[PDB]
């Protein structure tokens, strides 16, 4: 995924206007975010905290 | 001479971008700027090495 992102910012698909989601495996630990990852990454895990 | 052409005749032209590669473009302008043309003609003009 890291890859991917980084490859696709390259090529103009990571403007104001382009939303991507990922599922949970794409970001299952939290607070490990590597650089390559934008803003606005709506992506869905199990509970994060207040568990 | 180009855009003086394409802005004047009748035909209707699509011109999509203008690129101006600088530099010993080794490998760091040429891959960020190149990879936008995917259009289907293209126009170089370069010395032969170039």
């Amino acid at each position: 995924a890291v890859l991917i992102l980084s490859e696709a910012r390259s090529l103009g698909l990571t403007g104001y206007d382009f939303f991507w989601i990922v599922p949970s495996l794409v970001s299952g630990n939290t607070e490990l975010i590597p650089k390559e990852f934008p803003s606005g990454l709506i992506s869905v895990s199990y509970d994060d905290w207040d568990y | 001479f180009v855009k003086t052409t394409v802005d004047n005749s009748f035909v209707g032209w699509d011109m999509q971008n203008v690129i101006t590669l600088d530099t010993s473009f080794e490998d760091a302008k040429t891959q960020v700027q190149l990879k936008k043309i995917h259009s289907s003609v293209i126009l170089l003009y370069c010395s032969k090495d170039e």
